[PDB]
């Protein structure tokens, strides 16, 4: 899975939304960063004013739940925008992804590390430092972007923040899949970083002629003055595929190899060559083992320079579409370049994961969205991409994937400071057999929050949300059942609704919510860990098929029943595993069978509820329930 | 079809002895309310063979454990009370002896469906602050769990920040002027 | 009861860093709200 | 005219030196491939299993953080049971690439193994090669974790975990000496019929050392009362054997099948080429079976058939003279008491040096290796 | 292999290595002694001593 | 140690990485920021500290800069052992700043 | 009764393809271990 | 690969002989002089 | 052999941009 929060796009989806629309998201700095009127000038004299004020900025990088992640509202602000999105994004893709606290082995405790890549902290450098206090180091110390991670969900593996400047998270990639490609980790959690609010990270990027004057990145287009700057956060879940599949994770997509050099042979400290980027191009497609007509599309890391271009260009079509000595193309099937950085501009340390992420939504909607760098002119240096079956669409293509085949795809991110990292990514492994409705009918819908406004908030969402998509598909009420139940990190107060379907769940929620609106004064009900007394009935109303939809929905339930049918028969006692498979036999079934069937009910039955937490203050039962 | 806790279990009691006798107690973990004894058990001591007979034979004292349990204060209104089994009997006693205000529902009935009384039991029970591992309850299935996409969860954020104001870094090395 | 009244503010402005925290502000609770109540008599 | 035999040991041999040792291993590509490959086909099956053992599931990042918690006996049945297997191959696969010794054949050689050491004497029984060992190697992984899974499900449904246990766990099983087996088997039944205890409950034999020795398993309370009625002259030493094992009376063929589930079904799976001395049974030998069918076999010796350590001696003998040779060599792999063997065993029957090799070369590879600070 | 091949020299030689995460701390501030410990076998183990 | 590039086999500059642990860049922050100039970021950021090393010495292998903060150093020791352990790299330079 | 017989070639046969598939392998640590030895000896020859 | 991925048994002077020609005469002593596929990795790098 | 020779001579000198005038006390503060 990958969450993420990049500019004009609160989700992957409105991001989708940016890219196949031909969105350009780049505008003057808002206010709320730093003033342009003082900060910019046509023609910079003053110190620390820059020549441009451009970026693709996450108006909404502030917001943050306190609640949420045990915090306070004195000690939330102090954050970076870099620690609280990164908090949000890792879990909202443990949401979508296979991992939550206490549920497979793959979720344990310290089997589970975290990388994040990093190349800017303003927020230590601009604003908690006016008024420095207690939670300054705790709020802007890199370090913590992903040790947060760890503390909250308890994740005792390893953390790290890699700083190879722009190829920051892409590097963390690789260090993330050295280390599941060690043992030392198979969860892992990888993500990328890049909020800032200082004007001299833009001020000393501009006196060295990085940044772009007139716009955003434009790649490919024959005036190109820089990049420009672009705000991103991103976090991913990572595991090696065959225990993927063995817990039958979803899979958007499967990492084959990703390999890291340096461009040591440069003229100079600033521009990345590209001899060193073929070596390393040609270096994985041999480690992975695929010939240039495998890839079929290569997302490049375009910074809307015309050396830059150029040279990264070459260096590709040498790679994925050589030319034949008498002149004809050597490969058989289109390459399709783009670069991301086009529309969100240029996120440094996450635009490696930006990249990355604009392939699984590529991948997802089988598209590949149009290109927008060019504003006038294709570069007159480059090589002719024509000849070799190389295209930039200018519009959206369809991009079926082949029956019984994979497609993939070579991914580039790349630093001033001259390393130079890239991956190859190939489509998920295809289903078992097929889809399959899930045979329960009834499912189950949880909500919780710290707060009760965030509370009657969260019932609000909930509910605008299915009113949007109530009649897509009959599997969204399973899906998003077992994923709001076990996919969820859950706290004190929390909301329950029940149904067949979509609608059931909506009157439930509704109902709930005019609790909340109305009769309902602003405190909580008791937040003491609120006791539970369980109180266990005698055989008297007990029922022929009773519990038979929990034997059947529920395994650990089944394992218990059919332990203790194991257990009854090798103490010679009678079979309770038949009451439960079938009803007929309730009507014969006689006082021994009758009683152990209610009494292995009742501590299958509590089992249960333990297993969902409930904590029992204490217990009672009448007659027969007692013994459970 | 028979009369439990009456004179009838009297010649059973002997063997039933044996039986309780061939066991291992320890203490409880959480407080038992015994309507054995009509009072709250806390020790071993007490789960001795002679409670399993004494049980069999002897009334089931609801209002004397009930009440013994309230005036210790183990049961108040606020508490939860949750109804494992067949059926609220048992729970509608709960309600009698602390008042009319608990919150006590049940799960498996024959009137009302599972998932309905669940519904209205869950519901209170987590609204007023439970906590939950809700994976050993669903890690289920283990060729239906298949998995797949859905958007996040829905956030409840509020705005944190520290506006950069007055200019001062276009001042960066200047005295105070 | 004056001590009693100003101890719950000290609590809700920082509420084992933030222990620490509450008992110095006391002089100038991980390990160690009734419980307090009570531990201030 | 020598035979040397591969001896593989139980859960009672500390590993924890072992398995240290182990990832000292530098000197193989192949030992560091498959150790740090374990976790992957051992997760691949920790994930399928009951609730009870995703509640008390340790942490551990690798096959190190394991150790403490095992010396400490705060590690489970499952996971020490998978790291017992993973140091004893660990063990065998250093030996035959690190150690530049040569692989068993049928013709020289023969393998045993006492409870996880008959999974792990399946595994090298069925390869031609260190590199066709390597993946058998792992599905055993996978076969010893289920294992020691299943039995820690029946043993918690047994007895539970006792309240002064503070995370460590209870030894099912003890040793007793200065009695026949036969002898101790009567004061067993004697005991179960003065007190009452159920039918599953029961203490039991559960393996056969010696002339006067032996080994009995119940419940820590249980064995605990038993062995309190046996006085001195008589002998009792705890041994760290954290779940019922070698139980026909807890245990049936449906958990066997279980435990090998693991196993795709296929028709390519090697069998075993080299004799396995499996001493506990009526068949002293067994050549050629299949791999699954084999591990099938061996997990029903670990969880129904009883030890006959009194009958491994005369077993590998036997087979020594039924091809015709002198002696044999011991070679043990993390083997309680295992420098006494080689004595027993030619009791029933009637010269090494390292290989040099490219300069460069008889040291460790250039892959894995103690980097110098220079 | 590559150090004494070389002829460099050598002042010592790391064995091992490790890294975990002190996740069941009361705080983000204070590393407890538990995940400390684990650790130190850790590169015990690892090392092989 | 001797190191010549090119020299040997180990010593060969594309078998060369390099892994520093850096907690702040304090030098941007506070000194160079009093006037922004054309070398500020080439001079601030923590990337180069690994970077201008390969660059000067000819070194192609990888270049990283670890922060865990006050255990940086070992952890991209701990990158670097890895490395060598992983055959990524012949020779590692690690370092601390 | 049939005999196996195994012939390797010259320079004359190409090994580009040859190596270009065996630094594919992965299934097997021995081949990935001695295409990893094999250059830093070549070399250090 | 071919005998160890592959599977293939290792050749025996009783079933197969070897043979090579310029570069494939090395490499044909190396394969001779061995049991097994472990065995026949020193050999493999003395002869590279 | 390696022998432990004294390292190479450097030809140094002193880069430094001073730290003035305390402006960090006054982070935040309007110019006055």
């Amino acid at each position: 899975a990958a969450s993420g929060r990049f500019p004009q796009s609160s989700s992957m989806d409105q991001f989708w939304d940016v890219l196949i629309n031909g969105v350009d998201t780049h505008e003057l700095v808002p206010p709320t960063r730093w003033n342009a009127a003082t900060h910019v000038s046509e023609d910079p004299k003053a110190k620390n004013v820059s020549g441009t004020g451009f970026g693709c900025w996450l108006h909404e990088a502030g917001e943050f739940d306190a609640a949420y992640f045990n915090m306070s509202p004195r000690e939330a602000p102090q954050v970076d925008p870099a620690q609280r999105l990164a908090l949000l994004t890792a879990t909202e893709a443990l949401e979508q992804a296979g991992v939550v606290p206490n549920r497979t082995s793959s979720t344990q405790k310290n089997r589970v590390g975290v990388w994040y890549g990093a190349t800017s902290n303003d927020w230590m450098e601009t604003n908690s430092a006016q008024n420095v206090d207690t939670y300054f180091i705790p709020g802007g110390n890199r370090a913590f972007i992903p040790g947060r991670v760890n503390y909250f969900h308890k994740f005792s593996g390893p953390s790290y923040t890699i700083d190879t400047a722009c190829s920051s998270s892409l590097a963390a990639l690789h260090m993330a899949c050295n280390a599941l490609w060690r043992g030392e980790v198979d969860t892992a959690i990888v993500g990328g970083t890049n909020v800032l609010t200082n004007p001299d990270m833009t001020a000393g990027l501009d006196a060295g002629h990085f940044l772009s004057r007139s716009g955003n990145c434009k790649t490919f287009d024959d005036e190109a003055d820089g990049y420009c700057r672009g705000e991103a956060v991103v976090t991913l879940i990572l595991k090696r595929l065959p225990d993927a599949q063995a817990d039958k994770d979803p899979i958007q997509a499967s990492i084959l190899g990703i390999a890291t050099n340096h461009s040591a042979e440069a003229a100079s400290i600033t521009r990345p060559h590209a001899g060193a980027q073929q070596d390393l191009f040609q270096q994985v497609l041999t480690e992975t083992g695929l010939t240039a007509n495998d890839i079929s599309v290569c997302e490049m890391h375009g910074t809307g320079t015309q050396a830059g271009d150029s040279g990264e260009t070459t260096s590709v079509v040498e790679t994925l579409a050589p030319l034949n000595r008498s002149g004809s193309a050597v490969r058989t099937t289109p390459l399709y370049i783009g670069a991301v950085k086009s529309n969100v501009g240029h996120a440094e340390s996450a635009a490696g994961v930006s990249s990355l992420a604009k392939i699984l939504l590529m991948l997802k909607h089988s598209k590949i969205p149009p290109h927008v760098g060019i504003k006038t002119k294709l570069n007159h240096r480059l090589p002719d991409l024509a000849a070799r079956n190389t295209h930039i669409a200018r519009s959206e293509v369809p991009w079926p994937r082949p029956k019984n085949g994979k497609r993939r795809v070579l991914l580039n991110n790349f630093s001033a400071a001259g390393g130079n990292t890239c991956l190859v990514l190939e489509d998920a492994p295809e289903p078992e057999d097929s889809q399959e409705v899930d045979p329960r009918e009834h499912h189950i819908v949880a909500l919780s929050a710290k707060t009760p406004d965030s509370m009657v908030n969260n019932l609000t969402n909930m509910i605008t949300w299915i009113d949007k998509h109530s009649g897509d598909s009959l599997a969204t009420l399973p899906q998003l059942s077992y994923t709001t139940t076990a996919r969820r990190v859950h706290h004190r107060h929390r909301a329950v609704a029940t149904g067949t379907d979509l609608l059931q769940i909506r009157s439930s929620l509704q109902e709930q919510l005019d609790r909340r609106v109305s009769g309902e004064r602003s405190i909580p009900h008791p937040p003491n860990g609120p006791s539970f007394v369980l109180a266990f009935t005698g055989q008297g109303s007990a029922f022929a098929g009773m519990g038979v939809d929990l034997y059947k929905r529920f395994a650990s339930f089944r394992s218990d029943i059919a332990r203790y049918d194991q257990i009854c028969e090798g103490m010679s006692l009678p079979s309770i595993k038949a009451m439960f498979e079938d009803e007929k036999v309730f009507s014969t079934a006689s006082p021994t069978l009758q009683q152990l069937t209610h009494v292995c009910f009742q501590m299958a039955l509590y089992r249960l509820w333990k297993s969902l937490g409930v904590q029992a203050k204490a217990v009672v039962g009448h007659a027969l329930g007692e013994y459970a | 079809p028979m009369a439990f806790h009456t004179g009838q279990v009297d010649p059973i009691l002997p063997e039933l002895l044996q039986v309780a006798a061939a066991c291992s107690i320890q203490d409880p973990q959480i407080p038992v309310i015994s309507p054995a004894y009509g009072k709250v058990i806390r020790s071993a001591k007490d789960f001795q063979p002679e409670y399993f007979t004494h049980h069999c034979r002897s009334s089931v004292n609801m209002v004397d454990a009930l009440q013994s349990a309230v005036e210790e204060g183990l049961l108040d209104k606020n508490v939860i009370g949750l109804e494992i089994g067949p059926g609220p009997v048992v729970t509608q006693f709960v309600k009698e002896a602390v008042g009319t205000t608990m919150q006590t529902f049940a799960s498996i009935n024959k009137d009302k469906d599972t998932w309905q009384l669940m519904t209205q039991a869950l519901a209170k029970f987590y609204l007023a602050g439970a906590s939950v591992e809700w994976s050993r309850y669903h890690e289920d299935f283990p060729g239906a769990q298949k998995v797949l996409e859905l958007p996040a969860y829905g956030w409840a954020l509020k705005n944190y920040w520290l506006q950069y104001v007055n200019d001062w870094s276009l001042r960066k090395g200047d005295p105070a002027v | 009861g004056t001590v009693w009244r100003d101890a719950l503010k000290i609590l809700s402005e920082e509420s084992s860093l933030m222990s620490l925290v509450i008992t110095s502000r006391l002089r100038d609770l991980f390990e160690e709200i009734f419980d307090l109540r009570k531990r201030f008599s | 005219a020598q035979m040397r035999v591969v001896a593989f040991g139980d859960q009672t041999y500390d590993c924890s030196e072992a398995v240290s040792q182990l990832l000292r291993v530098r000197d193989d590509a192949i030992v560091v491939d498959f150790l740090e490959r374990a976790p992957a086909v051992l997760k691949a099956e920790l994930a399928r299993l009951s609730s009870e053992q995703q509640e008390e599931t340790p942490r551990f990042a690798t096959l190190a953080e394991l150790v403490p918690r095992y010396r400490a006996g705060t590690l489970n049945p499952a996971v020490s049971q998978a790291l017992t297997c993973i140091a004893q191959l660990g063990l065998f696969i250093r030996q035959h690439s690190s150690g530049q010794e040569a692989y068993p054949t049928a013709h020289d050689s023969c393998i045993t193994g006492v409870a996880t050491g008959a999974l792990t004497a399946v595994a090298v029984g069925s390869a031609s090669s260190v590199t066709a060992l390597v993946p058998l190697a792992l599905h055993t992984v996978a076969v010893a974790v289920r294992l020691g899974a299943r039995a820690w499900e029946i043993g918690s449904c047994l007895a539970d975990a006792r309240r002064g246990a503070n995370g460590r766990y209870a030894s099912w099983t003890s040793a007793v000496g200065g009695i026949s087996p036969q002898d101790l088997q009567d004061r067993i039944s004697a005991y179960t019929a003065e007190q009452a205890l159920a039918s599953v409950s029961v203490p039991y034999l559960s393996a056969a050392v010696g002339p006067g020795q032996s080994s009995v398993s119940a419940a820590p309370v249980i064995l605990d009362a038993f062995l309190s009625t046996l006085l001195r002259p008589l002998t009792t030493t705890r041994l760290p054997i954290t779940a019922p094992y070698h139980a026909p009376h807890l245990f049936t063929a449906k958990d066997v099948q279980h435990v090998t589930d693991c196993l795709p079904p296929s028709e390519a799976w090697p069998t075993v080429r080299i004799p396995i001395i499996s001493f506990s049974r009526d068949e002293a030998v067994s050549r050629g079976a299949s791999f699954p069918a084999a591990m099938s076999e061996a997990v029903r010796d670990c969880l129904i058939r009883p030890i006959a350590l009194d009958r491994m001696a005369v077993s590998i003998a036997n087979h020594a003279r039924d091809l015709g040779k002198d002696s044999v060599l011991p070679s043990p792999i993390a083997l309680s008491f295992s420098d006494k063997l080689g004595p027993q065993v030619n009791s029933h029957l009637p010269t090494s040096k390292s290989i040099p090799s490219a300069i460069g070369a008889e040291q460790q590879p250039m892959a894995k290796s103690p980097i110098a600070i220079l």
